[PDB]
């Protein structure tokens, strides 16, 4: 059924770098007057797609001239000659020669900036939330790079499992940083049993892992 | 600004929806037209195609008997009639061109969400700023929006008069089948008291509006 | 690209021996537009033969109609002989009177 | 509602005596106009020769198509290389409800659709390299786009307007098909039944087959034109050795008041 498969699926590169994205179709794409209906599209988060390159290597109007494509048979590449920070987006290759009509899984392109440490904060489940059954505890990691960080909840020093979800912001389009909420959801009955509550953070920008904590009740 | 797709919304499995795509950017009568779709936070997916005349159509075969593309060159617009809907049809649906400029013209999409569950407005709880958060320095605070369906929900602070260092996190699906997110903000510790901070949560699918005040416990 | 012609032979009005009529060859669905077509009466060219304009369809392929006034007859067979790039040798389609 | 569409074709090397360029103009499925570069003059076809018409009509068809002619030959030069090429264009308007005119301008090269003239942004365009070649060559020509914009937004629907008022009888013409149903043994055990419709207008017609009153499918069907502007349709089906006569033919057409049953008698 004609699969498109891109390499890589994910990529962080440095401003100035030369970027290479490949697209492998399971079947040749020539088949007209020597016209190859391969296309490159890109998509920023919360935004609609846009066309980059059409046919194999023709830039769409107003696409920055550092973008280029090539390939011919079954082997295709997108190439950004010198990365800039607005170049962040997800890129897709698209075959439009036989129905369907299929996309590569995408290459997520993030921009690598200087390493930066997260300002950590910790939040007590509000008085109100308890009354209505259960209790949520929030750990905030603010404005940092790179995306990779390990978070642990320390309920009376027994490291919790499978009971906290994380959310991560999209890489900030201005300052290139991330932010994270780890949210530990508990029941009122379990929450009242314990006293020592803290999250422990570890991240490249930290040589010494940091913890912020509170004790249930007084401040 | 060349197109506008419309008529999305929330529906039950089995139900039906009619998507409209009003082309004003180009001469619609020249163009094969295409529907493309994107399940929330996933890759793009091709759906259907139509002749410019209107008498040739193609579909992905996970959809064949159920959907129906069509056009009315008269009102330079394009349609997708979707019937017998099921879970996997959830996606933003995007309208584009086929031959002779395949995939060049796009619009803002329209969100089609297929689920049996009911619209629930979120509980809103404040995330109070710590007592031990320095004198002078920076303090963070925010509010928590919990147990709501469906997407999306919008958050603003002090009625649109606070954007600096506001982060609203991408909602996440709790195994309860419902969503939650937090919105937080960093401010000067010295503002704790003088300035007052309120988050404006709006969940429209259920007409829920909460203005919650954030205060130190 | 290239597309081979479809050929259809039939008469304007239902065929009746002795009654006057018109015979049609309709050649369609072909590209490029270069084409040669004769109507045959018992193996050989009909002289005075007219044709319509070379026109084309929604799919872009060309179509043409050849025709001539004639009187059908017990003793007579008719055909249409067509030549085109896409053919190695002329295609000949016999006129089925019922068609 | 109806359309007025011009079919344009040019070729890089015509046979001797063949025109490089020729246009057939069509009101619905009915051809009203002929032009070729050899004669260099626009002619009415069929009843349209006798239309009560404004006296400058065919002067203004001729002037516009001569412009279209020069551009089409010009495409070839601009188009790098030796071909041979065939450039086709489908230029016309459609009149819907509300007196509102939708336009169309698509182009094809060597039998492939590759270009169009956008009316919103007054522009020729297409993805193909050769679309760009002709595109800029037409754009760089003085007045082209304006004349094109004029022709399709004003000339075209105006012309359609005039023909609908002056050629009402011509467009509203209806003539029922003369019908025959016949049989011929196809193979051992089998016969071929052929339902045939002669001399009908408009072209829209459907044929079905019935055994004893209950549906048996459509045959394998074909359409074609006659020379007088009328149409021909035929359909054929395979049936058993001797039954065979518990069969009729069902034809649907605008020229009839009700469907017509055709017995093999
Ligand atoms: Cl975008
Ligand atoms: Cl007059
Ligand atoms: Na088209
Ligand atoms: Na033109």
């Amino acid at each position: 059924d004609i699969q498109m498969t891109q390499s890589p699926s994910s990529l962080s590169a440095s401003v100035g770098d030369r970027v290479t994205i490949t697209c492998k179709s399971s079947q040749s794409l020539v088949g007209a007057s020597g016209k190859t209906y391969l296309y490159w599209l890109f998509q920023k988060p919360g935004k609609a797609p846009k066309r980059l390159i059409y046919l194999v290597s023709t830039l769409d109007s107003g696409i920055p001239s550092r973008f280029s494509g090539s390939g011919s048979g079954t082997e295709f590449t997108l190439t950004i000659s010198s990365l800039q920070p607005e170049d962040f987006a997800t890129y897709y290759c698209l075959q439009g020669t036989h129905f369907p009509h299929t996309f590569g899984q995408g290459t997520k392109l993030e921009i690598k900036r200087t390493v930066a440490a997260p300002s950590v904060f910790i939040f007590p489940p509000s008085d109100e939330q308890l009354k209505s059954g259960t209790a949520s505890v929030v750990c905030l990691l603010n404005n940092f790079y790179p995306r990779e960080a390990k978070v642990q909840w320390k309920v009376d020093n027994a490291l919790q499992s499978g009971n906290s979800q994380e959310s991560v912001t999209e890489q900030d389009s201005k300052d290139s940083t991330y932010s994270l909420s780890s949210t530990l959801t508990l029941s009122k009955a379990d929450y009242e049993k314990h006293k020592v509550y803290a999250c422990e953070v570890t991240h490249q920008g930290l040589s010494s892992p940091v913890t912020k904590s509170f004790n249930r009740g007084e401040c | 600004v060349p197109l506008v797709e419309s008529g999305g919304g929330l529906v039950q499995p089995g139900g039906s929806l009619r998507l409209s795509c009003a082309v004003s950017g180009f001469t619609f009568s020249n163009y094969g037209m295409v529907w493309v779709r994107q399940a929330p936070g996933k890759g793009l997916e091709w759906v259907a195609y139509i002749d410019s005349d209107g008498d040739n159509t193609y579909y992905r075969d996970s959809v064949k008997g159920r959907f129906t593309i069509s056009r009315d060159n008269a009102k330079s617009s394009l349609y997708l009639q979707m019937n017998s809907l099921r879970a996997e049809d959830t996606a933003v649906y995007y309208c584009t061109t086929g031959i002779v400029r395949p995939f060049l013209y796009w619009g803002q999409g329209t969100l089609v969400t297929v689920s049996s569950a009911s619209t629930k407005g979120p509980s809103v709880f404040p995330l109070a700023p710590s007592s031990k958060s320095t004198s002078g320095g920076t303090a963070a605070l925010g509010c928590l929006v919990k147990d709501y369906f469906p997407e999306p929900v919008t958050v603003s602070w002090n009625s649109g008069a606070l954007t600096s260092g506001v982060h609203t996190f991408p909602a996440v699906l709790q195994s309860s089948g419902l969503y939650s997110l937090s919105s937080v903000v960093t401010v000067p510790s010295s503002s704790l008291g003088t300035q007052t901070y309120i988050c404006n949560v709006n969940h429209k699918p259920s007409n829920t509006k909460v203005d919650k005040k954030v205060e130190p416990k | 690209i290239q597309r081979t012609p479809k050929i259809q032979v039939y008469s304007r009005h239902p065929a009746e021996n002795g009654k006057s009529n018109f015979l049609n060859c309709y050649v369609s669905g072909f590209h490029p537009s270069d084409i040669e077509v004769d109507l045959l009466k018992n193996g050989e060219r009909i002289e005075k033969v007219e044709h319509s304009d070379l026109s084309f369809s929604k799919d872009w392929s060309f179509y043409l109609l050849y025709y001539t006034e004639f009187t059908p007859t017990e003793k007579d067979e008719y055909a249409c002989r067509v030549n085109h790039v896409t053919l190695s040798q002329p295609k000949i389609v016999k006129w089925d009177r019922d068609m | 509602h109806l359309s007025l569409l011009y079919h344009l074709t040019a070729v890089s090397s015509p046979a001797p005596g063949t025109p490089a360029f020729w246009v057939s103009g069509w009101l619905g499925p009915q051809q009203y106009l002929s032009y070729n570069s050899l004669r260099g003059e626009a002619e009415p076809c069929g009843a349209w020769v006798w239309e009560n018409q404004v006296s400058w009509y065919w002067e203004k068809e001729t002037t516009d198509l001569r412009i279209k002619e020069k551009l089409f030959l010009e495409a070839f030069k601009a188009l790098g290389g030796k071909g041979p090429y065939t450039l086709q264009g489908l230029l016309g308007c459609e009149l819907g409800p509300d007196n509102t005119s939708v336009p169309t301008a698509k182009f094809a090269l060597n039998g492939e659709e590759f270009m169009n003239f956008d009316l919103k942004q007054g522009t020729w365009g297409g993805d193909w390299p050769e679309a760009l070649a002709i595109s800029q060559r037409w754009q760089q020509q003085d007045k082209a786009a304006n004349k094109e914009l004029t022709f399709l937004l004003f000339s075209c629907p105006h012309r359609l307007r005039e023909h609908l008022e002056r050629g009402r009888g011509n467009l509203e013409w209806k003539e029922p098909p003369s019908m025959r149903l016949k049989a011929r043994p196809s193979s051992p055990g089998f016969s071929v039944l052929t339902c045939s419709a002669f001399s009908f207008y408009p072209p829209e017609l459907q044929l079905r087959f019935l055994r004893n009153g209950l549906a048996a499918g459509t045959g394998q069907g074909d359409f074609g034109p006659n020379s007088d502007g009328s149409f021909h349709a035929s359909s054929s089906l395979t049936v058993k050795s001797g039954d065979e006569h518990h069969y009729c033919c069902i034809v649907q057409h605008a020229g009839l008041a009700q469907p017509l049953r055709v017995e093999l008698e």
